[PDB]
């Protein structure tokens, strides 16, 4: 189960910032 | 007014606290 | 004009990067969002409440997920006075091998963070023994944690929508949560404790597979229906009891034994059921004061505009006028949010000050790190609370307090003589600053000196009279609990003192944190908690009572709570809002925590390594604070990496210059101001425009410096982040380091 | 009174501290005549010089007899102080009377600044210590 | 519509940015009687012309202070206006001909309160409507 | 410590706050 | 190599006179850092009387820059003609204030 | 944009308008005053929230007042 | 009130409410604030005078 780490911070740290940013940069200036 | 609740009431604390240093300088054990 | 942010048309028509930043600092204030009204705020806000609960059962399943999975909980079950607790498992790319080998550590396989929550002690004193528990609580958290994003999604649809009238249903809400919330949660606690956390502590295995069969007590419910009570009393834990275990058990699910179990070194389990008994059933009757849908119990509204007492007309309760009050607070939700930032930032303080000295957990005592860590974040947590409810009193000032409607009451007086009570404030403030001061320099100078005899030394005559009252025998006073003769030690008619023998034993005993003894060292920095207190409240108050205005700026109120200034006119007002108030009020509240925790540390210290002497003789003159709790305790911290090697106190020694860097980096914002900034923005948009390839792309948002109250908020954040992680670095490498 | 007081004169740690006791002045038995004055006080175990501020008579010299002395010294300054800017609001002049000093005026108030406890009862006792409350001005509510 | 030469030495950094071609710029014309050397609004040292000067000005705020320069020269003839990207010139100031500090009949009050400023009602009042407390 | 599959059952289980996260924020929005 | 430079003696007062270290050279003050002495030796004093002489004669110098000062404003003040005189001020202050002191100095 | 309303305390000594930088404010006729005229702010797209305004005005409380609003490419004062 | 009377100010966003200031004179129009009064103490501006309504005056003297 530790494997879990290699695949989930990785995700959380790159992944999901990468993501959201790119969400929120495309809302924020939507018009 | 002649301040005769409010007086009372600071009498009765400074009472409260002339009890606790009674206690505090062994006056009432 | 773009659709974010949704809540602000004034913002949505923003061409700058202002837009971006101000909707961040303005997306939860709902009263500020465009075409909100009264119920539609309630209602957004009630469903809110349920996404927050959510997150805190969220957080709180994290915890025991991470330690059933990563932790070490059933090695530490074995030997807690020795074995670490795990908090979670490090997962670091960047780490290098001899890192990875610093790391690995209380008998892990792999790099882990040693846990300083004191997680492990709380779950073990409550009876959880397994990880698979730990495992089943996580799992529950997070279907409880789903439970309320559900109920928080549902009361948004129409037909659940609740009604105004039902939101400021106040003494129906007070009942309820008085009884049911605070009454029935202490019962149900009771109850665990009695059926599970009592068995587990005398070594018997209750659990969800065997808790209807086994009954708490031998005698099984039938005393209590009957009424002889006394027999859960009977036979208690003995002083040679082993926790966990039969050996020196007793059979009382009811004990009022006083002090600690001598083993753990924390409250007797017994004790603590008792107390949550007696606690739920005060508060079950408390719930059942005032009148909802039954004709009987009180008004508030009724108590607050009473003016008769008992036929002998007056002014109101206490003879004072409350007319106004009970709307005033019911209406306003900064006036509540306010208030209840108050209670829970006391009770905040109030725990930080009773779990030290009174611990309730099994061996935490003897954990000086977690005592240490959960000390300083409570104490923190409590001043953020603290500075929250004047500000919330500061914008309940600006925006909801109508003077109409509290005509004559006391908030009017209060705002009548508000002078009188600022200025007062500034003399306790400076009256208490001057003096200290005075003393610790008049001390650190006849130090300096080679003369320490010549300091000027105050016992703490009055607190040690307390330490005496509560029976501490040290200091030779002989009054009330230290006085076998007083008829507050004996209970002169009834001998009911069942507390005291076991209370006087823990207090007399210098082997706990019980009413530490105290003597000049503490009388000087008690002042210097005093003072700090007095001119966080000063700061707070005076922000308070000018928030509608002041002669400098009469039409405040206009203007609201947060605002830059009122420009350079009138000779300058540079941080007149009551926002700013706020802001300055923050840097005395984190100054004073420092002083408190500082102090809390320094103390303790002395008292884990034997060497109460060094604080008492050293604690007199700020130079033996600056050397021995600074200078000294800074040695082991900053060597957690160095050109030699690293060892597992790398990570604090690296957070601990992070935080020096994070708060230096505050200054620039605190002290360089908005327009140097926006004039240098201005020639790098120039360079931009002016580059050759670069000038292909363009911002969608204009470049401006942040805003005179923004760069407050940034600079004061960057302050705040700095001072917290420094600190948590070097009280927890400094402590972990020495044990 | 209490956390391990004892009298100076007994604690071994003052006597051990008074053996190497500095000279503060340039009276070679400064060190000593310290120590002589200070073995009346109460002493902790390091053998400082512990006050007691409770107002017990016995350690009147403590705290209480500075107290009296201060208190009598920082009303006459403060009344002295009062005395003079009511005087000078009195003439044309005020604000200038105020950077630069109007001696003839100042100094006998100063001179007569031993009485100020008599000035403050009678002063009380008139209703002329204190301005109403309707006639200083005030912050909009 | 707007004559006049640009004034010498009116090259710098410190002149119109994409704004003027993309959102708005603005001009200001005065008529000298001299030639003569003025400090340009962002920095160096011009000449204007004798007869009509044409400055084009990235910001209002810019025509305001060149204007009350060119008053220290003894010039009050000078006209600033604004020029939209579609090249719609618009006179802005002074507004009807006439200096704004000087009264000039046909004027109306805007913004006018017909009350002292203590006399604004409480927050709490206008509270979950559309108006302001200075309303 | 606790099995794979109990790590696996969390995650899954965790799915539904998740989910119910997600609606709640959306509907908050509105 | 081994008396510390000390120029300044602190007076016996509330226990300050623990300032007055031992210096060396039988004597007690606080240690200056401030390379007089080392100016001193360079120049090549050698007594405490050349020190004397050489103070007294700053005392003068002190006094007559003060007279200057009052007598070049209150007295005989230069008009604005002499001040702008940059080429002979520049003449002067190299020739004579840099020029002559550098060869004076190397006398 | 920034709002500036002027109160019936004014006295039309025009300083307010003389003070501002971008032309928002210019004096109006009016019965209110011994002057004969009051401050109005016609052009308040065109106000920074500056306050030299506020600053110029003589009365006790000011006469003119600045209410800082909605930032626009003209209030923020901005060339690009 | 007239020249020369002093009077204590009711205006509550007044830098001198509740202080005394001499009137410097009445204006004898319709206008809404006749009353010129000028005061010892400056206020934070550095002006010593306002011009007042006659209901928000108290002639003391
Ligand atoms: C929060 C999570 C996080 C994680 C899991 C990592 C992980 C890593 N970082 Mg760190 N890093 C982070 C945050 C993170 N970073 C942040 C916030 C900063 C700024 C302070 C840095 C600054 C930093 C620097 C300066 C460097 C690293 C490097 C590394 C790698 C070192 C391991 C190695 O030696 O093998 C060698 C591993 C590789 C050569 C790369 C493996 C393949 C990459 C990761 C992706 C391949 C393409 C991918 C499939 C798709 C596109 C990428 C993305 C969208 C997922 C490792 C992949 C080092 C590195 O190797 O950089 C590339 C390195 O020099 N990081
Ligand atoms: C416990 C913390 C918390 C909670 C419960 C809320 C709740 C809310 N925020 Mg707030 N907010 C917070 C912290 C929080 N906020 C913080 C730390 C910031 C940065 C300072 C903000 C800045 C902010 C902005 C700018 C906005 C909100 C908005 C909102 C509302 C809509 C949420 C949304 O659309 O997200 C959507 C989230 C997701 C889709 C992800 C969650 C699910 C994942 C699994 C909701 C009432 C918005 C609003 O009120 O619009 C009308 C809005 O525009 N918030
Ligand atoms: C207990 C519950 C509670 C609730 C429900 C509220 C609710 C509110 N507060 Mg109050 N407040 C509280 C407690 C609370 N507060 C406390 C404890 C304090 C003392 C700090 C305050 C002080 C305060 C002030 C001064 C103000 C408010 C305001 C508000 C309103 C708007 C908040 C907002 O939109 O900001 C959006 C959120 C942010 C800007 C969050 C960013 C700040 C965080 C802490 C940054 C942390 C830094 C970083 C993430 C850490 C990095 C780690 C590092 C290792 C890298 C909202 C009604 C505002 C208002 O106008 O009221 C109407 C306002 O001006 N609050
Ligand atoms: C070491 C840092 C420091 C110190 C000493 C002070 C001191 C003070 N602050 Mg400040 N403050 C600070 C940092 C500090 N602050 C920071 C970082 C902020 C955030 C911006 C603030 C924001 C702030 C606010 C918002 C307020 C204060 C107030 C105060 C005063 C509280 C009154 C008091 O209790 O003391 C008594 C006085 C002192 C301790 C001052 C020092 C006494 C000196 C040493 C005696 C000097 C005599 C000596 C012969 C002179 C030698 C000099 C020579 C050139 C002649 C006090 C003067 C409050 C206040 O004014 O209340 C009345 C207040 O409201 N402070
Ligand atoms: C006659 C002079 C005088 C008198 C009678 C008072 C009296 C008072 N002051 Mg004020 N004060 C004074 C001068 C005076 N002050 C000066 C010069 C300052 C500027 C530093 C202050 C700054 C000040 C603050 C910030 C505060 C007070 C406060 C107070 C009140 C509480 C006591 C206190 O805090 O002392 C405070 C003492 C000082 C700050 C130092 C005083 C400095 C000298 C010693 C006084 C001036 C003496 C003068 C030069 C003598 C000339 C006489 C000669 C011409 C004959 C009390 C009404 C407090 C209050 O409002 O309580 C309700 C309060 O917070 N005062
Ligand atoms: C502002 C306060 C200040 C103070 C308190 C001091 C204090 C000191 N200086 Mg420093 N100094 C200063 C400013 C200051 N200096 C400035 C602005 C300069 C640039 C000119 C110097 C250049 C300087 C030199 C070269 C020397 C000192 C030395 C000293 C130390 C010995 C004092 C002494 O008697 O030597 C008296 C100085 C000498 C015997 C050397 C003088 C030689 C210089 C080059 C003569 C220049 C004179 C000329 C008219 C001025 C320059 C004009 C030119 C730019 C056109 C003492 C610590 C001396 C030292 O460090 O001792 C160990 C030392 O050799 N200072
Ligand atoms: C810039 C030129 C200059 C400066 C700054 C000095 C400075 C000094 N001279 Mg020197 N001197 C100079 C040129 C200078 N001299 C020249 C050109 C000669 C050759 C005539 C001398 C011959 C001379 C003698 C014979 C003596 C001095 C001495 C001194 C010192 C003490 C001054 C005093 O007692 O009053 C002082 C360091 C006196 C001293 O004590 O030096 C060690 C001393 O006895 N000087
Ligand atoms: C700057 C001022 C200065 C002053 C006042 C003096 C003064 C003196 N020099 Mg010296 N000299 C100087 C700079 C100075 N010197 C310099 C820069 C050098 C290097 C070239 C010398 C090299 C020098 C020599 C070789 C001799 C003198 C000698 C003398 C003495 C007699 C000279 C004569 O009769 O005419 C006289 C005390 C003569 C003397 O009598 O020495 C004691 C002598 O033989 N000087
Ligand atoms: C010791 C003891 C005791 C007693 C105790 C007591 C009695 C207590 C008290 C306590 C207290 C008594 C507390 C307090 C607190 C308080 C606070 C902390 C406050 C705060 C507040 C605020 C913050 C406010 C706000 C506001 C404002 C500012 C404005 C307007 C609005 C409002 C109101 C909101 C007994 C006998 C039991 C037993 C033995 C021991
Ligand atoms: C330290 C001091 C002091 C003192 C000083 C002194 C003492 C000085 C002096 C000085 C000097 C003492 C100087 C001098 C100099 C000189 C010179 C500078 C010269 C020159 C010359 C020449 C130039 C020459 C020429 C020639 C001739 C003539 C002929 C032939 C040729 C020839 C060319 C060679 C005093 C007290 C003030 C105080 C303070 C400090
Ligand atoms: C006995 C004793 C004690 C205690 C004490 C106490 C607790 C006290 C209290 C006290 C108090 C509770 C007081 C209060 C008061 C109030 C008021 C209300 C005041 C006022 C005042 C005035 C008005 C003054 C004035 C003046 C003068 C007289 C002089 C100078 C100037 C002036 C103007 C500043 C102790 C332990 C510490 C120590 C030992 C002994």
């Amino acid at each position: 189960a530790s494997f879990l780490s290699s695949i989930f911070v990785p995700v959380i740290g790159w992944v999901v910032p990468i993501a959201t940013f790119s969400f929120l940069f495309l809302y924020i200036e939507r018009e | 007014p002649p301040y005769t609740f409010r007086t009372g009431w600071a009498l009765l604390l400074l009472a409260v606290n002339f009890l606790v240093a009674a206690y505090y300088f062994h006056i009432i054990q | 004009a773009t659709k974010f942010p949704k809540f602000s048309q004034d913002l949505a028509q923003d061409p700058t990067t202002r837009r971006i930043w101000y909707a961040m600092a303005m997306g939860n204030d709902f009263e500020s969002h465009d075409g909100m009204t009264e119920e539609n705020l309630y209602q957004k806000i009630f469903a809110t409440h349920f996404g927050h609960l959510a997150i805190i059962f969220l957080w709180a399943s994290s915890l025991l997920f991470h330690v059933a999975w990563q932790g070490n909980f059933e090695q530490w079950i074995k030997d807690p006075l020795h074995v670490r607790p795990i908090a979670h498992a490090i997962w670091d790319p960047h780490f290098g091998k001899p890192a990875i080998e610093a790391f690995t550590q209380a008998g892990a396989n792999g790099p882990v963070n040693i846990a300083y929550s004191g997680v492990y002690h709380w779950w073990y004193t409550i009876g959880m023994r397994t990880n698979t528990e730990l495992y089943t609580g996580s799992v529950f958290l997070l279907l409880f944690a789903s439970l309320f994003l559900f109920a928080g999604w549902l009361h948004l649809q129409p037909k659940f929508r609740p009604s105004l009238a039902w939101f400021k249903s106040a003494e129906s809400r007070l009942n309820h949560h008085l009884a049911g919330l605070f009454g029935v949660s202490s019962l149900a606690w009771a109850g665990h404790l009695i059926h599970v956390a009592i068995p587990e502590s005398r070594g018997q295995h209750v659990g969800w597979d065997n808790f209807l069969s086994t009954a708490p007590h031998p005698a099984g419910l039938q005393p209590f229906f009957t009424g002889n009570w006394g027999v859960y009393a009977q036979n208690p834990d003995t002083a040679g009891h082993i926790f966990s275990t039969s050996q020196g058990a007793g059979t009382a699910i009811l004990t009022f034994l006083g002090g600690f179990h001598p083993q753990t070194e924390s409250l007797w389990l017994t004790d603590m059921a008792h107390h949550h008994l007696a606690i739920a059933v005060l508060f079950i009757v408390a719930g059942h004061m005032y009148r909802t849908n039954f004709g009987i119990g009180h008004s508030i509204k009724e108590m607050m505009n009473a003016k008769t007492f008992f036929g002998k007309p007056v002014e109101g309760p206490f003879n004072m006028p409350h007319q106004g009050i009970y709307d005033t607070y019911n209406n306003s939700l900064h006036f509540q949010l306010g208030w209840h930032l108050a209670c829970l930032g006391v009770v905040t303080s109030w725990v930080a000050q009773h779990m030290y000295s009174l611990p309730s957990y099994a061996f935490i005592a003897k954990d000086y790190t977690t005592q240490a860590a959960l000390y300083t974040h409570h104490q923190y947590i409590a001043i953020f609370l603290m500075v929250g409810a004047f500000a919330h009193g500061a914008i309940f000032l600006v925006r909801d307090y109508d003077p109409e409607q509290n005509k004559g009451n006391v908030l009017e007086r209060v705002l009548q003589h508000k002078e009188a009570i600022i200025s007062h404030l500034s003399w306790v403030s400076l009256f208490l600053g001057f003096h200290t001061l005075g003393l610790y320099v008049h001390n650190d100078v006849v130090v300096a000196f080679g003369t320490p005899e010549k300091q000027i030394l105050i016992e703490p005559v009055f607190a040690q009279f307390i330490q005496a009252a509560h029976g501490k025998v040290l200091y030779g006073l002989d009054t009330l609990l230290s006085n076998p003769d007083s008829v507050a030690y004996t209970a002169y008619p009834n001998y009911a003192n069942v507390w005291l023998p076991g209370w006087l034993d823990a207090i007399n005993s210098g082997t706990n944190s019980l009413f530490l003894t105290i003597g000049p060292g503490d009388f000087l920095v008690h002042h210097a908690i005093a003072l700090g207190l007095h001119t966080t409240t000063l700061i707070l108050v005076k922000g308070a009572l000018d928030a509608r205005g002041s002669k400098l700026m009469p039409d405040k109120k206009d203007f609201g709570y947060a605002f830059p200034c009122d420009g350079p006119g009138r000779g300058g007002t540079c941080d007149i809002s009551a926002w700013d108030s706020f802001y300055l009020s923050l840097f005395w509240a984190l100054n004073t925590v420092g002083w408190v925790t500082f102090y809390w540390h320094w103390k303790h210290l002395g008292i884990w390594q034997g060497n109460v002497a060094q604080f008492n003789e050293n604690s007199t003159y700020l130079m033996g604070w600056f050397r021995d709790y600074l200078w000294a305790n800074s040695a082991q911290l900053i060597n957690g990496y160095n050109p030699y090697g690293v060892n597992n106190l790398s990570v604090w020694a690296w957070m601990f210059l992070f935080g020096h860097l994070v708060w230096a980096t505050g200054f620039m914002f605190l002290i360089s101001w908005r327009g140097y900034w926006q004039e240098l923005i201005e020639t790098l948009v120039w360079a931009h425009e002016r580059t050759p390839i670069a000038n292909l792309v363009r911002w969608k948002d204009k470049p401006v410096a942040l805003s005179i109250v923004q760069a407050r908020v940034v600079g004061l954040a960057h302050f705040t982040v700095g001072y917290v992680l420094t600190y948590a670095a070097f009280l927890i490498a400094s402590t972990a380091g020495k044990f | 009174l209490g956390a391990d007081l004892t009298p100076c004169a007994e604690n071994p740690a003052f006597q051990a501290l008074a053996k190497n006791a500095r000279n503060t002045t340039a009276d070679p038995q400064s060190g000593q005549k310290r120590f002589e004055r200070y073995s009346q006080a109460l002493c902790g175990p390091e053998g400082y010089p512990h006050l007691i501020v409770d107002g017990r008579l016995d350690r009147a010299g403590d705290f209480l007899i500075p107290s009296i002395l201060f208190l009598y010294i920082a009303g006459w300054i403060g009344w002295v102080g009062r005395a003079y800017l009511q005087a000078i609001k009195k003439d044309s002049d005020t604000e200038q009377k105020e950077i630069q000093l109007d001696l003839g005026i100042a100094l006998p108030i100063i001179a007569t600044g031993f009485a100020w406890p008599a000035a403050a009862v009678k002063e009380l006792l008139s209703g002329e210590l204190t301005a109403k409350d309707s006639e200083i001005t005030v912050s909009p509510r | 519509t707007l004559s006049g030469k640009t004034p010498l030495f009116a090259g710098s950094t410190g002149g119109l940015l994409t704004k003027a071609v993309e959102e708005e710029k603005y001009a200001i014309t005065w008529t000298s009687p001299k030639a003569q050397v003025f400090e340009l609004p962002t920095g160096g040292a011009a000449t204007m012309h004798e007869g009509e000067n044409l400055l084009y000005i990235a910001r209002k705020e810019y025509g305001i202070a060149l204007g009350g320069q060119l008053r220290k020269f003894k010039i009050t003839n000078y006209k600033i206006y604004r020029i939209l990207p579609s090249g719609e010139t618009t006179f802005i100031h002074p507004a009807d001909g006439v200096f704004p500090e000087k009264v000039n009949a046909g004027r109306e009050k805007v913004r006018f309160n017909a009350r002292s400023i203590g006399e604004n009602p409480n927050p709490s009042q206008v509270k979950f409507s559309g108006k302001a407390t200075y309303d | 410590s606790i099995s794979d599959t109990q790590v696996y059952i969390a995650l899954v289980v965790a799915l539904i706050p998740g989910l119910l996260a997600w609606r709640l924020a959306t509907e908050l929005y509105k | 190599l081994n008396v510390r430079p000390s120029a300044q003696v602190v007076w016996p007062i509330v226990g300050q006179d623990i300032l007055n270290g031992d210096v060396g050279g039988g004597f007690h003050g606080i240690q200056i850092t401030s390379g007089l002495f080392q100016v001193w030796r360079g120049w090549g004093i050698t007594n405490s009387f050349q020190l004397y002489c050489t103070a007294i004669g700053g005392l003068v110098l002190a006094g007559l820059f003060l007279f200057a000062g009052w007598f070049h404003y209150h007295k005989r003040a230069p008009k604005l003609e002499w001040f702008q005189n940059v080429e002979s001020m520049l003449n002067h202050h190299l020739q004579v204030l840099l020029g002559c002191g550098s060869l004076g100095w190397a006398g | 944009s920034h709002t500036v309303k002027i109160y019936d305390t004014c006295i039309g000594c025009t300083q307010c308008v003389r003070a501002c930088p971008t032309d928002v404010l210019e004096m109006v006729p009016w019965d209110g005053c011994k002057a004969a005229q009051v401050a109005s702010s016609p052009r308040t797209e065109d106000c920074v929230g500056c306050k030299r305004c506020e600053t110029a005005c003589p009365t006790d409380f000011l006469s003119i007042r600045v209410y800082l609003g909605a930032e626009t490419t003209r209030s923020m004062g901005l060339a690009y | 009130v007239q020249r020369g009377s002093k009077v204590r100010i009711l205006r509550p966003e007044s830098y001198w409410f509740q202080d005394v200031g001499t009137v410097a004179s009445v204006d004898q129009s319709g206008i809404k604030y006749p009353v010129i009064v000028r005061f010892d103490k400056v206020n934070y501006a550095g002006i010593n005078t306002n011009n007042f309504a006659v209901d928000e005056l108290i002639e003391v003297e």
